[PDB]
């Protein structure tokens, strides 16, 4: 698919943007 | 040669450097300081994502340009932060590696489809958010 790839490239580059 | 040429400079740095590293077209010391040291943290968040799942793909120009398109649009409807900054290089340089892999001659097409959106999409928030200076003070992070 295309859209889950996103949410795993968001939720990564969330977890890494945090503090 | 005047904000185009900043323009160009800050994409050139932040995108296309890490791409002809993950690329062997360009070697590792082929980097400006820069690009070594954000290197570090593109190379982490590749590996987070070689974790979680695995990508395998395309054919033509047009293959590239609507496929990439659709899953970085998908990335940035929601909000830009820094951190999918990341994976946007990142899966920028894995299509890519794809491409001179299957030597296709398209990872050109790669490098200036992601050039184009992050010149449109990304760099006006980039600019505002501290840009190039920011980017390097989110490299160091934790070092664990």
């Amino acid at each position: 698919s295309t859209k889950k790839l996103s949410e795993c490239l968001k939720r990564i580059g969330d977890e890494l943007d945090s503090n | 040669e005047g904000e185009e040429l900043i323009y160009h400079n800050i994409i050139n740095e932040i995108l296309v450097g890490y791409i002809k590293y993950y690329i062997n077209d360009i070697s590792e010391h082929e980097l400006s300081p820069y690009q070594q040291q954000i290197k570090k943290i593109l190379t982490y968040y590749d590996e987070c994502l070689n974790k979680q799942v695995t990508i395998t793909f395309l054919t033509s120009v047009q293959e590239i340009k609507t496929q990439f398109t659709g899953v970085v649009t998908e990335l940035f409807k929601d909000l830009i932060n820094w951190g999918r900054i990341c994976g946007f290089i990142v899966f920028s340089a894995k299509m890519a590696k794809y491409c001179k892999d299957a030597n296709n001659h398209l990872e050109s097409t790669v490098i200036t489809t992601a050039y184009n959106f992050m010149k449109h999409n990304l760099l006006p928030w980039m600019i505002s958010h501290g840009g190039q200076e920011e980017f390097l003070a989110f490299s160091l992070h934790s070092d664990m």
